């Protein structure tokens, strides 16, 4: 405890002293450059992309979202986004298929891992597809916590 | 100032500290994480062969 | 130093342009490139000296 | 089942356009359906 | 075995501060690289220098 | 009388949506004779706070 | 919030008091150390959680989920 | 750092439990309590550098 | 020639090489042998977390106004000094048109997509002798148009008209010249509820005029010269169908639309009561 | 779950209640056990169920 | 599952515990701040009788 540090007792910290949650959100919309038509939300498959990470995309559904109270690593991505142009010779030129990807998918937050918790979409100010998750963090205390 | 003077650089780590009187003054502690992040290289010769061998 | 340093290489007359090495664009990121400042300036140079000497 | 939008329990089961404003309801707003997989912890 | 010297006790009020050491730990060997100045970009989550 | 009307009313209500977002204290034409930190967020880690 | 279970000092189950010490409080008319002492919280790091923990989760527990 | 001091060697012993750990007695050259400061680590990288580190 | 570049491992060799980005490290490694390919990976995404030129053009854009480190006179100097060459591009009139379109289009309250789809459609043609003048009017309200109609904001025409009128006959011309050249270089349902929120009233209404307009549109009886006449007359059986005073005296003017139209789709939906009603 | 109450406060406040164990020896360790994921011989298994009704 | 109270305060029936021996410091284990007195400064431990003064 020299110099302002504390001694701590572990056994108040596992009876539940100095628990905290933790929530942290995230938001990403479909964006239009168009000849209007925008990106998508979909689940961006192998055959479909260009040099898309390796996040081991399995969390997502059939609609590019993740849903609600599962458990997310550090790597796992969270939302899927797909380039909607058109032109770049979408699906017929300077790639191959590998359809139309360019994927622009949102990776969780590289080290911590919690549960989505309460994912909801409504369309923003003009009118798009509009995305907001949710995610839930449980912080025991450890050794560096400052109180 | 910012580039050629000084610079970012690599092999570097940043936490916090805590006291410690059971490390004598030349030894500091480290994290299994941060030792497992940063690395040194070594060159093989005769005398390290078998131990790199393991440790590889 | 009239080997180096004369007051005739003053004054300029004709410009160097750096390579993009030097003046990158950025390529922004999301779907476009946001294409940066030095090229921006140096565009301007060239379109003023065109039409000082269409004008001429 | 797919979605919620509100106080009302109006499962939605939305393809496309089913009135996202749900019948019941007045909401616009599309709240999504938490899981039915399996989830586990650890009361350690 | 007893103290010699009594001490100090009771209940005091306190509050834990968001100043945690999971977001300050951060180390980096090797990783990438800026574009401007070629150096270790910057960044504790973009896991910089 | 009746159509510039309406782009005024966009110029109204972006000139105060915009002090207000930014927190700089004129129109949009780079902040001259302004201040800076008028506008700040809210902060909301704790009800004292 | 719920009351604790098990007081984080010592170790004793907190939480089948909690309606008891309500409702000593209630039709009781009963002063509150007494109330304690009656209840049978001896020890002080026991006693302390019981007197300071509030109940946020009514407050919670007044809107109208789904 | 201000002075000599504040750049000092170590010799390395690994523990668990993710914080830096230093002797109480360097304390006051680092000019540092345990407040919430935070240090730096620098890994040499070849052999004539960690020998001239440790030595000096 | 063509100066390019694919990765290849030379001690694997067996396909275009399955091989990863380890983007923590910078480095691309040949996955199926582990050995490394190349180092000091650019980044990818922290320049866009840093922070139009291709609806401006090739030539670039610049918002000149007034700085801070100089004299208020010397500003006025600026201001007056800067405006040389407005005349040698033509992107004085591509701006000049650009901002007469955000005037037109702000002050119609539409959004930024079908602000920047106008910019399109306007750049795209943008010169041309079939566009021949037309007083700049027929060729912005056909492009507001079209970038408007497929963002899928449908607009009527006399709202159109009267936010500019263009006689309604060369913007005709030009929305047919603006068809024909998209269509060589490649919603009637949408109208209902800017209608209902004109006059304030709750969704069941809506999806009852979306139901009953399908089912008319189904059928027969198109019965009306550009038929948003017995689209807005779907509305008023709807309406007859409740018990809210929305008299056909006051819908007439409320839509600018006529009133014998709206006793003529009553008689025609008098007579066809028989499958228009869901419940 | 639905209620407010949130998930690891029903895992950490159900790790808690105190549970009955005269006749603890009888059983092992599930370390030690032979099975794997919870036999009868090394475990047992608690259900709850509740409504808002 | 089994579990033990060294890794985690779950597995504990312990929840509190009491230890005293020479109540009256004849030991000479500690020696009592003070101002006056140690012993008007100083409640007599309830243990005191048991064993004579
Ligand atoms: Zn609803
Ligand atoms: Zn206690
Ligand atoms: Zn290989
Ligand atoms: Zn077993």
């Amino acid at each position: 405890n020299q110099e302002d540090s504390m001694i701590m007792n572990q056994s108040s910290i596992d009876r539940g002293l100095f628990r905290s949650l933790f929530f942290r959100s995230y938001m990403d919309q479909e964006k239009k450059y168009g000849m209007s038509i925008t990106e998508t939300f979909e689940k961006p498959q192998r055959t479909n992309t260009l040099r898309m990470k390796h996040g081991t995309y399995d969390k997502l559904d059939d609609d590019g979202l993740i849903a609600p109270g599962v458990r997310v690593s550090g790597e796992d991505v969270i939302i899927g986004k797909t380039t909607p142009i058109s032109p770049d010779e979408e699906e017929l030129g300077q790639r191959t298929a590998y359809h139309s990807k360019r994927d622009a998918s949102t990776p969780l937050r590289s080290t911590e891992n919690g549960i989505v918790d309460q994912v909801l979409v409504t369309t923003n100010q003009d009118g798009l597809k509009f995305v907001k998750v949710r995610v839930r963090t449980t912080k025991i205390p450890q050794i560096g916590d400052k109180f | 100032r910012g580039n050629l003077m000084g610079k970012r650089v690599d092999f570097s780590a940043r936490t916090v500290i805590s006291g410690d009187p059971n490390l004598e003054l030349d030894q500091v502690g480290v994290p299994k994480s941060i030792a497992k992040t940063l690395t040194y290289p070594e060159v093989v010769t005769p005398y390290n062969i078998d131990r790199l061998t393991q440790l590889v | 130093n009239e080997v180096f340093s004369r007051p005739e290489w003053m004054i300029l007359t004709c410009l160097p342009v750096p390579p993009p090495p030097v003046r990158p664009s950025i390529s922004f990121n999301e779907s476009q490139r946001g294409e940066d400042d030095l090229t921006f300036k140096l565009a301007d140079i060239l379109k003023a000296n065109i039409s000082l000497e269409t004008l001429e | 089942l797919k979605y919620i939008c509100a106080e009302c329990s109006s499962k939605l089961s939305l393809s496309r356009t089913d009135a996202v404003r749900c019948k019941d309801c007045g909401h616009r707003i599309l709240l999504k359906a938490r899981t039915k997989r399996l989830v586990q912890f650890e009361a350690r | 075995k007893k103290l010699m010297a009594q001490i100090f006790f009771g209940p005091t009020y306190y509050q834990r501060l968001r100043h945690m050491v999971d977001d300050k730990i951060h180390a980096r060997a090797r990783g990438p690289m800026q574009v401007l100045t070629r150096q270790p970009v910057e960044g504790r989550s973009r896991d910089g220098g | 009388f009746n159509m510039k009307l309406a782009i005024n009313a966009k110029t109204i209500t972006s000139g105060l949506k915009y002090a207000l977002a930014t927190g700089n204290w004129g129109e949009q034409k780079k902040a001259m004779s302004s201040r800076a930190g008028v506008s700040q967020v809210l902060n909301r880690y704790t009800y004292s706070s | 919030m719920i009351v604790p279970v098990r007081c984080f000092s010592c170790g004793k189950v907190v939480g089948d008091k909690w309606e008891s010490y309500l409702n000593l409080l209630q039709e009781d008319e009963l002063d509150e150390g007494t109330a304690l002492s009656r209840l049978g919280l001896k020890r002080y790091c026991c006693r302390r959680m019981i007197l300071t923990h509030v109940d946020l989760i009514e407050k919670f527990l007044r809107y109208n989920p789904l | 750092s201000l002075h000599k001091m504040s750049m000092m060697a170590h010799r390395v012993k690994v523990i668990p439990y993710s914080t830096f750990r230093l002797n109480l007695s360097v304390t006051s050259p680092y000019n540092a309590d345990f407040d919430g400061d935070e240090m730096n680590l620098h890994v040499p990288q070849s052999e004539e550098t960690r020998a001239e580190l440790s030595q000096l | 020639p063509n100066l390019n570049i694919v990765l290849t491992c030379p001690e694997c060799k067996v396909y275009p090489p399955k091989i990863v980005e380890r983007f923590s490290e910078g480095d691309v490694v040949c996955a199926l042998c582990g050995l490394v390919l190349s180092d000091k990976l650019v980044d990818t995404r922290s320049e866009w977390r840093t922070f139009n030129p291709l609806l401006d053009g090739n030539n670039l854009s610049t918002r000149i106004g007034k700085g801070e480190t100089t004299d208020m006179r010397f500003t006025k100097e600026l201001n007056k000094a800067q405006g040389k060459n407005v005349m040698d591009k033509k992107d004085n009139e591509v701006q000049a048109a650009f901002a007469k379109i955000t005037m037109l289009c702000d002050a119609a309250e539409l959004p930024k997509i079908v602000k920047d789809c106008a910019k399109e459609a306007y750049k795209l043609c943008h010169d041309e002798k079939t566009l021949k003048g037309k007083s700049m009017e027929s060729i912005m309200a056909a492009s507001i148009l079209i970038g408007c109609r497929r963002a899928e904001v449908a607009r009527t025409f006399k709202e159109i008209q009267s936010l500019i009128h263009v006689k309604t006959k060369e913007f005709g011309k030009t929305l047919n010249i603006m068809k024909n050249i998209l269509r060589g270089k490649s919603q009637n349902l949408t109208y209902i509820p800017r209608f209902c929120s004109h006059l304030g009233l709750p969704m069941q209404v809506t999806t009852s005029a979306e139901y009953t307009a399908k089912k008319c549109k189904e059928i027969k009886e198109i019965a009306g010269k550009s038929p948003i006449t017995i689209a807005v007359v779907s509305i008023y059986l709807n309406i007859l169908l409740f018990q809210i005073p929305i008299t056909a005296a006051k819908v007439g003017q409320t839509l600018q639309v006529t009133e014998g139209t709206i006793k003529s789709g009553y008689k025609i939906l008098y007579e066809h009561r028989d499958k228009l009603v869901d419940p | 779950n639905t209620t407010v109450l949130a998930d690891e406060f029903i895992a950490h406040r159900l790790g808690l209640i105190p549970l009955q164990s005269m006749d603890i020896e009888q059983l092992e360790y599930s370390r030690d056990c032979f099975c794997e994921d919870h036999c009868d011989k090394c475990s047992v298994v608690l259900t709850l169920q509740a409504f808002g009704e | 599952k089994k579990g033990i109270a060294k890794e985690h305060a779950k597995w504990g029936p312990a929840a509190a515990i009491e230890f005293e021996y020479d109540p009256w410091n004849k030991l000479k284990h500690t020696d009592y701040w003070y101002e006056q007195d140690s012993a008007k400064e100083w409640p007599q431990s309830k243990n005191c009788e048991y064993e004579d003064p």
